[PDB]
């Protein structure tokens, strides 16, 4: 029922860390601030506003930070690791979970207090401070497939032909088929709805001399951005991270890695900004995509 | 809802006088006929009344066993027989009806009257 | 832009029906949604030690048909098994799998008009620490609009709209009437009755107009602790006529349960 | 009898969620300042203040956001429904309700806290932060005729004409009809006594090539600006928005749309600070206007 | 459910005490708070109680006219006002609450109270 | 109106006991408060009262000289001071208040007390 924070060293990678800071030994206490501030630089004319453009601050999270180890030397030993635990990473990942809900947030250490003036057993109670780098996100795992629907045969497929009202027939093993499916293509493609972070990707190029990647649609079907490639060599999968802080464009042929980045079509990725809208693969058999999905507010 | 007033004028006192009342249609179910009096200028009150339905009568306390209401077939006709007459009885008598049995509230009746003069006479 | 399907393609080119189409065909037809199934054991699933072997059954999940023939599905022991079928179209050759789950984690996902995978759960099955002890299916529901029929029978229960109005009738009299299917009332009395005469309407609220019924409407009462009772008239007007004896400056509590219908014959 | 607060996501639009801050399960108390400030920039010669533009200044409304849900859940989707139905709009619009008023606010977020320190079943008790966009405005409706007077007629019109000191008949079915009215002309005009932060119109142009549009005039009845279109056809009606924040001018013949930019007069259209004075229809026959009257205290 | 008594204590033949008795929540309907007593060292009988919804009061024949049970309005407060006040009725009161209405049955009861004593010499 | 009783009681041969009513509105002109006691084998008596609007009280010949009925003079609270209390004066004394004077008929009253017990000890 009750709230659960705990401090990820390296969300799903399989040398996590995890501190349980609301049920171990080192606890996290009142956060000064989970909301937010906007500015939609309004100008006031004569009591009339003028809205300018819309920009969200995502404040620094502090918490008292306190320790439950039973003697001196545990109290030493839990702050020396957990501050060292969060100093050794670039970032570390608070995890925020409700009856409601279950989300992440990436921060970066701004402050740390060490002082004595010890409770019992030699416990702290200090301050931490994070800096945000991405406040509230959850992963969203999500496959493309290429799927190409079968040819429409006279005789097999399920269609009215033949002479008026047309029909179709049951044929022991041949019968009647279904041709494919109406917009089969739907199955290749991300429909999307909602705001995100950025995204990460593993490409699988279909045809070679021929360049591929993704491309993405707004609302009214019009592209506005796409990362493409065209290799020298064909690659047997292309990595992608539009993750502003590991940004990463890299072609895999076996165990070796290739910067893409310099083979890129830099007209065509006008932006990372990513809209309602849909995206398409482009000359690829599949694409296996981890979404970073964004709520502001939660 | 229109009221008919027929009957009434001048008599002596100890005297007998009637009165008659036909609605153009009945409004529901508790349907009840009467009448209101107004003396010397006071406030308008319910004297007689008939419930159709319950074939159930009232009468005001001061009028108890002096005056007689009575019921003409299915004609939705009603009639005051004032027998025994006094000059305190000397009023404005309106004809009131409704849905939904007595009361002693103007608002609620359906159907109010023009009233016709009683003269009492000494 | 209109896709024909149900028509003659003269070219045997023009309306081919995909599966998808024949899906939510289908669906209309019974009146499915994603978050349920069509089944049907055409032979009796056999329990084997920590497996439930679908001999014979067919599925209608998503408007898809499948058969279920000597299908095997491997259970957690000492616990309640969810058995769920999970379609995924991409999978072209195989799109149907089984699967035995520790909760209902039917999704309800669009496989006919977007990408994912359909899980929806059929049949719940409890195992002891050797094998099956209990089988239960899940509900199949049919969402309808409008209904004619002839004749019904329900083994559970009808659940019918509901309305509740409580009128203060004046003379401390007081009725809480409940409405159901806007045609049965039951009221119910409360309160405590004083200086009302036979005859005479009640000084406070007159019943609402989604209470009031075609006809006059006459309710016996009882007075609490006596073994005397009265009546009061709901009319179709919504006035409330005292027919109980006359009542003094002293309340006598008046409880008791009358019934009416709002409708006659229409 | 008490005052009422509600926050509409979309006022006077068909997809209008409404939260009712006052009896609601999310609450707003103890509005910081619903006052202004004022300027007339005035500087002092040894006392003597000598006096400049007068300016009005509408302060931010900060309120204490209470909820009331009956346990940690409720409360926590609460926060979240009500913090995110205000950021998926580009402004909210507060209510503000009296028993001598009823007026609105144009507002944007400006903070909105979020913290840990519950009261029963897990209430919050935050602070909420609003920018002014456009305070304390109602809606009036007003419409435009332009109607002409007919002629003085000796024998049919109410004059006293002929010999001395003159007279008038009254003649069967044609005795005496009164010729017009005196000013017939304001029945077409908008006699600007008030402040407004906008206007809506939909006008009813008359002729083809000529310009078509409205006049607005001052005090001393000088041409200041006007919003006028030369369309090569006569639309059948023309919508203009003037909002500085949503403008809109569209011409309408049949079922088409066409963007009036283009044939919109840029030397003309001066200002859309609206003085008082009047405004006069230009080829028009009718024009129906929804104008936002601005008060900056109620 | 929980009850909270107060009252009792020492007063001679002839006197005058007051007993108060509050139920944190309701049971449900016909929702009855009165007062049980053991006399010396005889079986318990329900002395007095009062009907909520009924706004109904027994008193057993013993303290009829002597005893008075009031409620203290919209608040589930129940008080007992003894006059005449004798040495028989020097026992061990008891408060006890139920729905369902009157009963001699111990048993029946939702709530059961501590016990307040009232002692009274001759 | 609700008028708040408090005090009373036993005592021996005549004298003091506490005595007090509260009322919590004021009706109307001609003003007053004060207390009824009901006989049995006797009719219920018009004891004490005392006009607000005039500073006029009435006691009853039988209580003259030995009660009397003082009022909080800026309250809206009457008390009785009964001295030398005689067998014949035990009763309960109901408080009463009303708008328009002294009088006998107790339904006149437009404030009516739950009554306090007086037993006098021979």
């Amino acid at each position: 029922g009750v709230r659960q924070y705990k401090i990820h060293t390296n969300l799903d990678g399989t040398d996590d860390k995890v501190w349980d800071v609301t049920n171990g030994k080192v606890r996290f206490y009142q956060p000064s601030n989970l909301g937010l501030q906007s500015t939609n630089n309004i100008w006031q004319s004569n009591g009339i506003g003028v809205m300018g453009t819309r920009s969200i601050t995502q404040p620094q999270i502090e918490f008292k930070l306190e320790t439950f180890g039973e003697s001196l030397e545990e109290n030493y030993q839990l702050m020396k690791d957990f501050v060292n635990d969060i100093l050794s990473k670039k970032f570390v990942t608070l995890e925020y979970q409700t009856e409601i809900f279950q989300v992440y947030a990436d921060l970066a250490l701004a402050d740390v207090t060490k002082t004595e003036g010890y409770g019992k057993n030699g416990t702290f109670s200090e301050k931490i401070t994070f800096d945000i780098i991405t406040k509230w996100y959850t992963y969203e795992n999500l496959t493309f497939d290429k799927i190409q629907n079968g040819k429409v045969i006279a005789g097999m497929s399920k269609i009215y032909g033949g002479t008026a009202p047309g029909n179709y027939k049951y044929i022991k093993g041949t019968s009647y088929t279904y041709y494919g499916e109406s917009d089969i293509d739907r199955l290749s493609r991300w429909d999307i709805k909602e705001e995100i972070f950025s995204f990460m990707g593993i490409l699988y190029p279909k045809l070679p001399k021929t360049p591929a990647g993704v491309r993405f649609l707004d609302d009214i079907g019009n592209e506005y951005t796409a990362i493409v490639f065209k290799t020298e060599q064909v690659q047997d999968y292309i990595l992608i991270n539009t993750d502003v802080n590991d940004e990463t464009y890299q072609g895999w042929k076996g165990t070796t890695a290739l910067n893409l980045f310099p083979v890129m079509d830099f007209e065509r990725y006008r932006t990372r900004i990513i809209e309602k809208g849909q995206m398409e693969l482009i000359n690829l058999s599949k694409a296996e995509f981890k979404i970073k999905r964004k709520a502001d507010f939660v | 809802v229109q009221l008919q007033e027929s009957g009434g004028g001048l008599v002596q006192a100890g005297g007998s006088l009637r009165l008659s009342c036909t609605a153009s249609r009945r409004t529901g179910s508790n349907w009840c006929m009467g009448w209101f009096r107004q003396l010397a200028g006071k406030e308008p009150e319910l004297v007689v009344a008939l419930n159709f339905d319950y074939d159930m009568t009232y009468y005001a306390d001061s009028v108890k066993g002096r005056f007689t209401v009575s019921r003409d077939s299915g004609k939705n006709t009603v009639y005051l027989q004032m027998n025994s007459l006094k000059p305190e009885d000397t009023a404005i008598y309106y004809c009131a009806a409704r849905s939904g049995g007595f009361s002693s509230n103007r608002e609620l009746y359906d159907g109010w009257g023009q009233g016709t003069q009683v003269t009492v006479s000494s | 832009t209109i896709k024909n399907f149900t028509f003659f393609s003269p070219n045997s080119t023009e309306f081919p029906v995909g599966s998808n189409n024949d899906g939510k065909l289908y669906m209309m037809l019974t009146g499915m949604d994603y978050r349920t199934i069509r089944r049907k054991d055409w032979s009796s699933p056999l329990n084997t030690a920590l497996n439930v072997q679908y001999t014979n059954t067919s599925i209608i999940a998503g408007g898809r048909y499948f058969e279920l023939l000597n299908e095997t599905v491997a259970l957690k022991g000492d616990s309640v098994n969810y058995i769920h079928a999970n379609i995924d179209l991409t999978q072209t050759a195989n799109p149907v799998s089984l699967s035995a789950e520790t909760a209902n984690n039917s999704n309800g996902v669009d496989i006919n008009n977007g990408s994912g995978v359909l899980k929806v759960c059929f049949d719940i099955v409890t195992t002891s620490g050797t094998g099956v002890t209990s089988t239960k299916p899940i509900v199949q529901t049919s969402t309808l609009d409008s209904i004619s029929v002839n004749d019904m029978t329900v083994s559970g229960s009808i659940d019918v709209p509901v309305q509740t109005l409580t009128v203060e009738a004046g003379n401390g009299l007081q009725l809480q009437l409940t409405k159901k299917n806007n045609d049965l009332v039951i009221v119910r009395f409360f309160g405590s009755v004083s200086n009302i005469q036979k005859g005479w309407n009640m000084s406070g609220t007159w019943v609402d107009r989604p209470f009031r019924p075609a006809a006059v409407q006459s309710l016996v009462g009882h007075f609490a602790g006596r073994d005397t009772s009265f009546h009061i008239d709901i009319n179709p007007n919504g006035s409330i006529t005292w027919w109980g004896a006359n009542i003094d400056k002293t309340p006598i509590a008046t409880r008791g349960n009358g019934s009416y219908f709002i409708k006659s014959a229409w």
